[PDB]
């Protein structure tokens, strides 16, 4: 009964940053092989546990959180980081416990003219809280002035598109990314690697 | 009234610290990325600071670990302050409502940074005289090693203004500014009309008036 | 870092020309470029965002298009107004930000050489120890010149430095001001003092000379 680590990512859609998306991992075998072998990811990142030895450790949970962003803001993507993306999208806490993987999809994510389907919110009053997820689309007030759900002087839409095109450069190109949170509690442990 | 009104700058030694305010009317400034945008003399748009509606601060390379870029959500203003400042550092400071995708849209009216560590002098103002050989020649003043700017340069206590080019400043290797006024007038008035500039330079206290007549 | 390169660096027209002026980044940043104008003395004003977004009030005649590397700048009808200096900036809030740097749009008008003058030091001066040297060229179009500064014949280079007038408010020309700074002792260690003035409104580079003494 092994984890359907295939759904997450090898999805053939990804989420915004804005709505990522958040996969509860529970019952299963986990086998963390597929992220060793390949070198198919520009970014393999773990905190608070060692890479090479995932496959011997049990959890009581796993999450796996997906989006995609630029290539220069994967950066933001760890314990500790400041910017839009960390400050107004997808926040991960101080003590951090898992892994962040990252590659490159601009053959499948950029379109001719701007792919217009990713989004990042770019309007926020204050930071988001570690794992927090913010979807509303309610008119962003920069002034005093309310806004009344239309668009204008200090009234912006809070969303922006990334419009990646193929002509990009690798900075601006779209990146999927996957966070593995692991969780260990005063719980059984549903989730081990083999054996 | 939708404004950003700018205040602070001045003349300040290298390695010393100098406070910027940008008050603002028309937006709040908790809920804007706000950021500091300077300009050297002659120069382009260089982007300095920005500050996140969240709180989060970024700076470019070049004043990194030096400047810190605040607001005080209170009086709707937001600040700069520069430590350790360079003669480089010397430039047009701006303040503006950054939208990211949507441009600087607001910008305050600037304010002037002036680093350097030399003293303050007024100018020596030496001739440029006519040559000895349609008739019309061209005569100046050269305004040599003064600082800070600005000189105002005058012929005939403002009756000659046709013809006149007082060319902009240019700052010499010393720190100290240089400059040059010239006029052209009609090669016959060289020997009847008599030819005065004055030199003004305020920080020095000083006025000089110089003849310019032909050499021998 | 992705860099951003502004051309011409000076373009010349006149009023009710249609103009272009380009801006190139190093590398494709989709649609989040921003046009800015500047006047002397004056802060910035916010054209165009989002490669074509014209802002709120900005008038009609201004357009951007462009996306990815080639972005333009176009001004339909020429307007006194619009004679000034032109910006584009990346669009993310986010270090590193850059702008490119600048194209200065200019009153275009008919070529005009510069009336060359040499102006040797004053005797007052060079009582100081130092010795500049004044050359002027007055009432010149384009702004394109070379000053070339000869000593002796031997052509000068690092002791010179040169300033330019805006634009002349009545007959469009410059007027340029180059200073070759010598000590005492440098000065009178040589003869000849020279500048060499090449515009595209000579034949052949104008000399003004003079020998130090008389
Ligand atoms: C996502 O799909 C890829 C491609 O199908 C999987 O990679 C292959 O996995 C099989 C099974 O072991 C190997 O035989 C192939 O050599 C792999 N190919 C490549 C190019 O890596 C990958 O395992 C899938 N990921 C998940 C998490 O299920
Ligand atoms: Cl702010
Ligand atoms: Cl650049
Ligand atoms: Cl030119
Ligand atoms: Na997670």
């Amino acid at each position: 009964n092994l984890c359907p680590f295939g759904e997450v990512f090898n999805a053939t859609r990804f989420a915004s940053v804005y709505a990522w998306n958040r996969k509860r991992i529970s019952n299963c075998v986990a086998d963390y092989s597929f992220l060793y072998n390949s070198a198919s990811f520009s970014t393999f990142k773990c905190y608070g546990v060692s890479p090479t030895k995932l496959n011997d450790l049990c959890f009581t949970n796993v999450y796996a959180d997906s989006f995609v962003i630029r290539g220069d803001e994967v950066r933001q993507i760890a314990p500790g980081q400041t910017g839009k993306i960390a400050d107004y999208n997808y926040k991960l806490p101080d003590d951090f416990t898992g892994c962040v993987i990252a590659w490159n999809s601009n053959n499948l994510d950029s379109k001719v003219g701007g792919n217009y389907n990713y989004l990042y919110r770019l309007f926020r009053k204050s930071n988001l809280k570690p794992f927090e997820r913010d979807i509303s689309t309610e008119i962003y007030q920069a002034g005093s002035t309310p806004c009344n759900g239309v668009e204008g002087f200090n009234c912006y839409f809070p969303l922006q598109s990334y419009g990646f095109q193929p002509t990009n450069g690798v900075g601006y190109q779209p990146y999927r990314v996957v966070v593995l949170s692991f969780e260990l509690l005063h719980a059984p442990a549903t989730v081990c690697g083999p054996k | 009234e939708v404004q950003l009104v700018e205040s602070g700058g001045g003349l300040i030694q290298p390695g010393g610290s100098l406070r910027l305010s940008c008050a603002a009317s028309g937006f709040t400034v908790s809920r804007n990325y706000m950021s500091w945008v300077r300009q050297a003399p002659g120069k382009g748009l260089e982007w300095v600071s920005v500050i996140y509606s969240g709180g989060s601060t970024f700076y470019a390379d070049s004043v990194k670990g030096r400047f810190t870029i605040s607001r005080d959500n209170s009086k709707n203003t937001l600040y700069l302050q520069m430590n350790s400042l360079r003669a480089e550092d010397t430039a047009v400071y701006y303040c503006a409502r950054d939208g990211d995708y949507y441009g600087m849209d607001v910008w305050g009216q600037g304010t002037t940074v002036t680093v350097s560590s030399a003293s303050t002098k007024g100018p020596s103002v030496f001739p440029l005289a006519p040559s000895s050989k349609g008739g019309t020649a061209a005569l100046g003043c050269l305004v040599k090693d003064y600082f800070p700017e600005p000189v105002t340069v005058s012929w005939n206590s403002g009756a000659l203004t046709s013809g006149v080019h007082t060319f902009p400043a240019v700052l010499q290797s010393s720190g100290l500014y240089s400059l040059s006024s010239v006029v052209t007038v009609p090669s016959s008035s060289l020997g009847t009309q008599t030819y005065i500039c004055n030199v003004n330079h305020k920080p020095s206290n000083t006025k000089v008036d110089k003849r310019v007549e032909p050499k021998s | 870092d992705i860099q951003m390169t502004q051309s011409p660096s000076f373009l010349s027209a006149s009023v009710g020309d249609r103009v272009t002026i380009t801006c190139r980044a190093s590398q494709g940043i989709s649609s989040f470029l921003a046009w800015y104008q500047q006047k002397p003395g004056k802060a910035p004003k916010l054209l165009i965002y989002g490669a074509s977004t014209l802002q709120s009030g900005v008038t009609s005649r201004f357009s951007g298009s462009g996306s990815g590397t080639e972005f333009t700048l176009t001004i339909s009808s020429l307007q006194p107004e619009d004679f000034a200096t032109y910006y584009c900036q990346r669009l993310d809030s986010y270090p590193p930000i850059t702008f490119g740097q600048g194209t200065r749009l200019e009153i275009k008008r008919t070529v005009a050489a510069p009336s060359v003058f040499i102006f040797p030091p004053s005797d007052e001066q060079l009582k100081s120890g130092t010795a500049s040297v004044v050359c002027l060229l007055n009432n010149f179009y384009p702004r394109e010149a070379k000053v070339q500064w000869k000593v002796d014949n031997a052509l000068q280079s690092g002791n010179s430095q040169e300033s330019v007038t805006e634009q002349d408010s009545k007959d469009s020309t410059y007027s340029l001001s180059s200073t070759l700074t010598l000590s005492k002792a440098d000065y009178e260690k040589h003869k000849v003092y020279a500048c060499e003035v090449t515009h595209q409104g000579l034949s052949s580079p104008v000399t003004k000379s003079f020998n130090r003494g008389e």
